[PDB]
């Protein structure tokens, strides 16, 4: 909720102030945004141990820690050694057709991206596709139809597909001779749209039910729609595989 | 004595008039004996990348000093201890170093026949072998059955 | 206890079990026992060696029936495993499912315990267990104006443990734990002696709107790199190498049906990295000694004179060795570079 | 000694654990040989003299 | 009171998912357990220097921390450069048999695992024994019986 | 806050919880339906709860 | 030092979420004591505006 | 709950949440007026809701 | 500053109403006086502050 000038203002000024005077700096980069992302770039002499320079960084940033606004506190700040070494830029397209964008960007980042990432050497693997996601699509017309708000939907799904922590049966403390110990599950996460529509918002005392269906449009989409890569005027989905310092 | 509701009437309900309040452990997972005692134990396990006789070493001590403060009855016993296995290799391959410095001598008194002669070979061991601890220390290595081999 | 304070008492200088702690993984079925004997020298050296011990022990412990009672010796590296032999993960590559992995673990020890080349092939984990799914009707709960959340609060702290807050007792600040009492959450009906309050305060109970169904699960899951997986430790029988054991698990879990791989770890995993480095040390170290000897004695000839003692030497060491039944190992390794070496200087 | 520091040189080289072990091994029987060089050439004669 | 496939969806996944990028990874061994456990063993190749690696692990957990359950965040998660095997097992016992085993756990737990814990070159000590805590055992009928 | 949540779910995406897809542990994510957040008199379609 | 800040760091990350929202609202930083200082500069405001 | 709040939101601070002041973020703190929190007989002057 | 702190130890010593002493700063903190001792008096048993 920060404009870019509050940002660079309140949140990567403050981080530059006490970072600068590290030992075999070169120069600092901040990249306050718009959306409320704040980024400080150091770069540091050749030769020196990014770990090292890691590590120094994270303890200078306790010292300007209790500067920062309180939100930024609770967010949390993180301190990763960024490079910009594209060892590879592996593109992945469905030569049949039967794959959808959407289809290929769920596949590769769900069972390429992170067996890659693992790999000794790779630094970091930046991702031009997002895995799928349960789209719920709101429709404020429906919505007002029913006397709904858009909270009475979020509320409703937090609590009607959450995972419980139940127990066990037979868990000690025990009563004697008890026969048999096991776990209890209870209501577990949903996986169909068809299950999503079928959330019930709302019974009504005359037994008439508000399903989640009435008042949205379940549909399984991107968990981010920002990307859209294109491998030879196809569709198609990509990895960036960037190379950890020192490999 | 924890208050849940005060009725109009002021007849209050207390957590005890609808639980059993006690005070007992916190996991249940567990039930261990020794020797056919009741009885509770401690895994220590070593920091990676650290020595582990000094480590047990400085545990056990550590124990020894807390020892002095048990109530009356209460009684640590080591029940699994590696180092002691470590200790006793490492000096029985100094018994036998020692022992193979002894028949060395032996064998150089038999073919020389002169104790003065004999001497000048024998001393030439300490030496080399304080020389070779030496260099072990300037190298960062440590005292393992493979250098003691 | 009572097999090792009667059988073998001589031996024994303690005994030490926790029941709900396993290397397998925790829990209520399992127990590990550390087992301390006395010193080498009190012990027989010829029936009371551990290995001995071990032998008898796993003989009477494979007479009982009620458990798999397993007795294994500490691992030779005390960073590498848990226990000595093989360590083997059972990956799922094509992610086909729990009931899969464990359909194809059960086939690769039905296969492992046909061969005789490999011995004590198990499962370093825990079985599947039936265990109860209870299933709410929201539909019926909300019907009465009973709160999902609060269904699930009761049912979480209830059969649960719920941790509220901390108390001090003589100087510590301990936790406090809300749970049901024991006689009440032993048995799948317990679920219908609890109560929820609707909207307008009364209380319903949960036999209204909840039921409970029997359902097969597993009390511990284990996953090897990103892929489910199922350990299987297991030991090499006599006289077969470790490498060959290994390899035959290999063309066991090749048996298995497609998308199960394996990935070897700990001990057996750097076992499998090295190992094939003797035959190029042995030749770059001869090379260099008859490098060494042409500058010495200056010729090609007399190096030749010297390096046919090599095998003088050889053929003693690894008879020695072969006539006391030892094993080509690391320590033969070096002994016979010493053994070359001394040959050459006589 | 030269012959005998020949034989156990290689031996450091190799990396893995095995390298390790041979590593342990071969520091410690070469520096043991050099010493006895330095010894039988320093010490020796002097006893002997 | 978690159940093992509760653990390896919401804790075990989340944090294999985070741990990304670290150095000298030979494999990482996972499990999730219905006891309440869920442990990740990072084992990084021979000589790399376990404080880097320490390092590295929780520079990665710490993002990912805020995504696991309340619950679990209470409770907290540790990340200590140990392994397995236990270089010593200290077993405690009441001579006179005054103290009972929840008595002999709880001085432990209370008086003893954290002056060892801090210990030099301890990685980490698990207890088999639980310290003290105020028990409170429900009873579903005197719950209904006061409508609460 | 009902406003201010509203807003925010509407416009933005709302991270809700999870679901699970082929035995991956996958996010859930509520926003308004594409035509309802293109321009900026959209935000009259809304209505909140007196 | 800084090897033991940060490992200080580490261990306290694992017990934020337990204190009081308030302290952690406040903030709790690791520093190591023993800095030197250089120079105290006291501001003074001689007009009495200030 | 209401009791323990009144108490410590009005004996002492209470860091609620941060004001925009002059291009830099301050903080916010609700607090007694000096002269209601000064003896033990003004905790009576306190009225709480029920 | 030796005879400065000596004067001015007598005339705080002549104050009444608090204690006020006026000391040279020590050049290194970890130094202390050679002959002192630092004991920490602790409580094993858990007796209890009183
Ligand atoms: C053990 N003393 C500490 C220790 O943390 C040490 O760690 C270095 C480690 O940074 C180096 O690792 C280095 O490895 C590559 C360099 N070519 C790139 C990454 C870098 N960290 C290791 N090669 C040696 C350890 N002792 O780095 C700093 C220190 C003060 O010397």
């Amino acid at each position: 909720g920060a404009s870019a000038q509050t940002l660079e203002n309140t949140v990567t000024q403050v981080i530059e102030q006490n970072m600068t005077g590290l030992d075999n700096l070169m120069y600092m980069s901040s990249q306050s945004s718009g959306t409320g992302q704040a980024s400080v770039t150091l770069s540091f002499k050749a030769g020196t141990d990014p770990d090292e320079a890691v590590q120094q960084v994270q303890n200078q940033l306790q010292s300007a820690m209790r500067k920062l606004p309180q939100a930024v506190q609770n967010q949390g700040v993180t301190v990763r050694k960024t490079g910009d070494t594209n060892i590879l830029t592996i593109a992945f397209v469905s030569t049949d057709g039967s794959m959808d964008k959407q289809d290929i960007a769920d596949y590769v980042a769900s069972n390429i991206q992170d067996p890659l990432s693992r790999v000794n050497g790779v630094g970091d693997i930046d991702a031009y596709g997002s895995q799928y996601s349960m789209r719920i699509w709101l429709d404020p017309a429906k919505l007002n139809s029913f006397q709904m708000t858009a909270k009475d939907v979020t509320d409703a799904i937090e609590s009607q597909n959450a995972q419980i922590a139940v127990g066990q049966l037979g868990g000690t403390p025990s009563v004697d001779k008890q026969a048999l110990n096991a776990t209890i599950n209870a209501q577990s996460l949903l996986q169909t749209p068809e299950q999503f529509r079928d959330i019930t918002l709302r019974v009504n005392q005359d037994g008439s039910e508000v399903r989640l269906g009435d008042v949205a449009t379940v549909e399984m989409g991107a968990e981010k729609y920002d990307y859209l890569s294109r491998f030879n005027g196809k569709p198609a989905s990509g990895l960036g595989v960037k190379l950890a310092s020192g490999a | 004595d924890i208050t849940l509701r005060v009725n109009q009437d002021g007849s209050e309900v207390r957590l005890g008039d609808v639980a059993t309040v006690e005070m007992g452990a916190e996991k249940y997972d567990y039930l261990s004996r020794f020797n056919g005692k009741p009885a509770s134990g401690l895994g220590v396990k070593l920091a990676s990348g650290a020595n582990e006789m000094a480590t047990a070493e400085l545990v056990l001590n550590r124990l020894d000093e807390l020892a002095q403060y048990f109530p009356h009855g209460l009684e640590y016993k080591v029940a699994y201890e590696t180092t002691s296995f470590v200790k006793a290799s490492i000096e029985d391959v100094v018994k036998t170093l020692l022992e193979a410095i002894a028949l060395v001598f032996l064998v150089m008194y038999l073919f020389l026949q002169n104790f003065r002669a004999t001497l000048i070979p024998t001393i030439a061991v300490p030496v080399v072998l304080m020389g070779t601890f030496s260099v072990l220390y300037a190298f960062g290595y440590s005292v393992n059955t493979l250098t003691m081999f | 206890e009572k097999y090792y304070f009667t059988h073998e008492k001589d031996n024994i200088m303690s005994v030490f079990a926790t029941v709900g702690s396993g290397p397998g993984g925790n829990g209520q079925n399992v127990a590990r026992m550390f087992i301390r004997l006395k010193d080498w020298s009190e012990r027989d050296s010829k029936t009371g060696t551990s290995f001995a011990i071990i032998e008898r022990a796993t003989k009477a412990f494979n007479q009982i029936k009620e458990a798999r009672v397993i007795a294994s010796s500490p691992p030779a590296i005390s960073g590498l495993g848990s226990s000595a032999g093989f360590d083997m993960e059972l990956q799922d590559h094509a992610g086909a499912g729990h009931d899969a992995l464990m359909a194809a673990r059960n086939q690769l020890l039905a296969l492992a315990a046909e061969n005789p080349e490999l011995t004590r092939v198990r499962h370093n984990g825990l079985d599947d267990s039936p265990q109860l799914q209870i299933d709410i009707d929201q539909r019926k709960a909300q019907a009465l104006g009973v709160a999902i959340d609060d269904i699930n609060d009761t049912l979480q702290t209830a059969w649960g443990s719920s941790y509220v807050n901390d108390f001090m007792d003589r100087g510590r600040v301990k936790k406090v734990y809300v749970q049901a009492a024991a006689p009440y959450r032993m048995l799948p009906d317990d679920i219908n002696l609890w109560y929820v309050r609707n909207k307008d305060g009364g209380m319903v109970p949960f036999s209204a709107f909840a039921t409970s169904r029997w359902e097969t699960g597993s009390p511990r899951l284990e996953r090897y790199n990103g892929y489910s997986a199922v350990e299987i430790v297991g030991e090499a029988a006599p006289g077969v190498s470790t490498g060959t054991a290994m390899d035959i698990m290999e063309s066991l879990v090749k048996q298995l049906p497609n998308g199960f791989g394996l990935e070897w770890t700990a001990m057996s995993y750097q076992e499998r990295l090295s190992g094939a480095q003797a035959p190029a040390l042995y030749a770059i170290s001869l090379l260099v000694v008859f490098l060494c000897l042409a500058a010495l004695y200056e010729s090609w000839s007399v190096p030749f004179s010297v390096m046919l003692v090599v095998p003088l030497g050889v053929i003693g060491a690894l008879l020695a060795t072969w006539m006391r039944g030892l094993e080509n190992d690391v320590y033969f390794q070096v002994g016979l570079l010493t053994v070359i070496g001394l040959s050459a200087k006589n | 000694a030269m012959v005998l520091s020949a034989v156990f040189v290689p031996m450091a080289f190799f990396g893995g654990t095995t390298g390790a072990i041979y590593r342990q091994f071969s520091i410690t029987i070469v520096a043991a040989m050099v010493l006895s060089v330095l010894v039988a050439m320093i010490l020796t004669p002097a006893l002997c003299a």
